[PDB]
């Protein structure tokens, strides 16, 4: 169980760790988060009390290094940094734990929610979508645009999601226009799975990472990417049975975790109605169809 | 975006454009089977691809053999229309290729866009205009070449005959849409108006009668009256 200590909390902030969150008061003696489960990626995220503009946060894996948070009064945000000195770090954490200045990652033993949301998400794939190779952790915020959003403006600050476009030469084989447009199996199986992602695990990792960025940061481009990757599978007549079964599980936990009050902004009516009721896979997503019908029947 | 009453003059500017109407591509008679079920029998169709500026009509005849052993024909018909328009554009020299294609039915947008991916600079536009191009098959010579076709065929017409010698393309289009609107509302009465006078003939190389400027005013008036007479019946107003 690993620890992300904080130097201090000089500004009033709602702190998120994965699906949990805590309100911290201005100059409250908060010095971080302990008992963080090894073996998953994590996200530590922030929403200032005095300016709810710019939700922002850091994706990290405690296996890759020792990470702490320190407020920068110049750039006006909580920054993640790596401590390269192992013995200084252990010594800092031990001190704060002794004075019980840390909140405990509040994981219930029965509860697999985080595992279920991050099953295919790997730090190495996050660091290719979020390009800043000098850091082992990845910054994301509300306002960051995707490569695809930018095509339709600072390249260095982009989310490099895989571009998906149903009316592109990549999606449509010359001479198979109607077939490839109505049945996206070619585009899913040859171009995206065999070609770009190499396997369904990498495809699901990006889908899950797009969702979490949409949910935790209200990142609109991330939401577009999540919907596009769902729609590409649902609109394919030929999908390996293991992928359909896994997609149903993935979407079920995403819909289960989504705050009830964000379904109006985070769920696209057209995509979900098409995926559940009109598409090739309308009958392949039993768990997802039952939770959507019981939790968000107005959308459909 | 959409072509409407607001941007109507754009049809007659010097930017090459084509209207595509797919209404007459997939044509059927519905009939009873020996067992008292219902079945369709296809007849020959056509794509109606028109340059509104020049009057040049690219009438692609859709032979019933196209449909043999295919499913979901009303859906296929949009994709086949898009395949054939794309093939037409690729067959034209660069300086002849349109800048814009306007589809008369919004269901043709995605099929045409996907078939024209190789032409990113050709805009595919809908229209809010309700154009009467369905009545193309009420023009005897177009109807004749479609029904007699025994194989896929492209036939080239000028739908304005020689009118552009005397009138502008705005006025020629207004005349064409009024004639087609009349033929669509009451075909019998429209044909009577056009051929009632035995002395006025259609040139071998033309679609419409050889009317003087004054005879066209009379004909145009008779067509307007027909459309109001018929609208008087429809709605009882």
């Amino acid at each position: 169980m690993n620890t992300v200590p904080f130097t201090s909390a000089p500004i009033e902030v709602t702190i998120g760790i994965d699906q949990y969150s805590f309100n911290v008061k201005e100059n409250q003696p908060f010095h971080g988060i302990k008992d963080i489960p090894i073996g998953h990626v994590h996200v530590i995220h922030f929403q200032h009390a005095d300016n709810s503009s710019m939700r922002y946060g850091y994706w990290f894996d405690c296996r890759m290094g020792n990470f702490y948070i320190q407020y920068d009064p110049k750039d006006g945000l909580y920054k993640m940094m790596e401590e390269r000195d192992g013995a200084k770090f252990e010594n800092i954490v031990h001190n704060f734990k002794e004075r019980q200045m840390m909140v405990s990652y509040p994981k219930i033993d029965e509860d697999d929610t985080w595992y279920n949301l991050t099953e295919f998400v790997q730090m190495d794939k996050i660091r290719k979508i979020v390009r800043k190779d000098e850091n082992q952790f990845s910054y994301v915020d509300s306002s960051m645009t995707t490569v695809q959003e930018n095509e339709l403006s600072d390249p260095a600050h982009s989310l490099n999601y895989t571009v998906i476009n149903f009316k592109s030469r990549e999606a449509i084989r010359p001479g198979h226009e109607m077939e490839d447009f109505l049945d996206k199996s070619y585009y899913l199986n040859t171009v995206m799975l065999q070609g770009i992602f190499k396997n369904s695990s990498n495809y699901f990792g990006e889908l899950q990472f797009a969702f979490l960025n949409a949910m935790f940061f209200g990142n609109y481009g991330s939401s577009l990417q999540w919907h596009a990757m769902i729609e590409l599978i649902c609109s394919s007549a030929t999908v390996p049975k293991h992928m359909l079964d896994k997609l149903d599980e993935i979407l079920y936990y995403q819909i289960k975790t989504l705050p009830e009050q964000y379904s109006d902004i985070l769920l696209n009516e057209r995509v979900w109605n098409i995926c559940l009721y009109s598409s090739f896979q309308k009958n392949s997503l039993h768990n997802t169809e039952k939770i959507m019908e019981n939790k968000y029947p107005e959308l459909l | 975006g959409a072509m409407n009453s607001s941007n109507y003059a754009e049809l007659f500017n010097n930017d090459i454009k084509l209207f595509v109407d797919d209404t007459n591509v997939y044509r059927v008679t519905v009939h009873k089977t020996f067992e008292g079920n219902v079945a369709t029998k296809a007849i020959n169709g056509c794509i109606f691809t028109l340059n509104p500026k020049t009057g040049h009509l690219f009438l692609k005849i859709i032979h019933t053999s196209v449909w043999a052993g295919q499913k979901r024909l009303s859906q296929l018909a949009k994709w086949k229309t898009a395949e054939e328009v794309s093939a037409l554009v690729r067959s034209l020299p660069k300086e002849e290729q349109p800048k814009q294609i306007i589809v008369t039915r919004k269901a043709m947008l995605d099929p045409l866009e996907v078939h024209m991916l190789d032409f990113p600079n050709i805009a595919i536009r809908p229209t809010e205009l309700r154009l009467p191009f369905s009545a193309a098959m009420s023009i005897d010579k177009l109807s004749d070449v479609v029904m007699k076709a025994t194989e896929p065929q492209m036939v080239l017409f000028n739908i304005y005959d020689d009118w552009l010698d005397r009138i502008s393309s705005y006025t020629a289009f207004s005349r064409l849409t009024l004639l087609l609107r009349a033929l669509k509302t009451n075909e019998e009465s429209a044909k009577m108006i056009l051929l009632s006078d035995p002395t006025i003939t259609i040139k071998s190389y033309h679609l419409w009668p050889s009317f003087t400027d004054e005879q066209w005013i009379t004909i145009e008036s008779q067509m307007r009256d027909l459309i109001l007479t018929e609208y008087g019946r429809k709605y009882n107003v």
